C-alpha cells in the first residue's frame, strides 16, 4: 500500500529550490556582511558569495521524491 | 346387519375428518454454502498487470 505521511506535495513546493526559501537566504548575508565595515573594516566575509547555490544543491537533490 | 354397523360405521367416518395436532419441538437447520473471490489496491507509478 501507500503511506499517509505524504501524498500532497506540500512541503516540496514550500521548502525547495523553486520556492521562497532561496530568496530569504540570499538577503541575510548582505544585511549583516555589508554593514560590518564599521568596527572591523577588513576583507574577511567574502567567502559566502558562492556557497549559497552549492549548499542548496547538495541537500535538495539527495532524495528527490 | 344394518343396525349392527352403528359403532363400525362411525369409525369409518371419523378417520376421514381432519384431526388437529399438537407440536413438540421442531428443528430449523441453517446451512450456508458459498465462496468469496477478492482487486488488492494498485500502489503508485509501476507498470505491467
Ligand atoms: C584573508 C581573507 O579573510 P580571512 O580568511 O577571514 O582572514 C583571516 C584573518 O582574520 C586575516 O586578518
Amino acid at each position: 500500500q501507500d503511506l499517509m505521511a505524504s501524498g500532497n506535495t506540500t512541503v516540496k513546493a514550500t521548502f525547495g529550490k523553486d520556492s521562497s526559501v532561496v530568496k530569504w537566504v540570499v538577503l541575510a548575508e548582505v544585511l549583516v556582511g555589508a554593514v560590518m565595515y564599521m568596527m572591523t573594516k577588513n576583507v574577511k566575509f567574502l567567502a559566502g558569495f558562492a556557497i549559497i547555490s552549492v549548499f542548496i544543491a547538495v541537500g535538495m537533490a539527495v532524495v528527490g521524491l | 346387519v344394518v343396525d349392527w354397523l352403528l359403532p363400525v360405521g362411525n369409525m369409518l367416518e371419523g378417520l376421514t375428518a381432519p384431526v388437529g395436532c399438537s407440536y413438540m419441538s421442531g428443528t430449523v437447520t441453517d446451512v450456508i454454502t458459498g465462496e468469496s473471490i477478492i482487486s488488492v489496491d494498485a500502489p503508485y507509478g509501476w507498470t505491467v498487470e
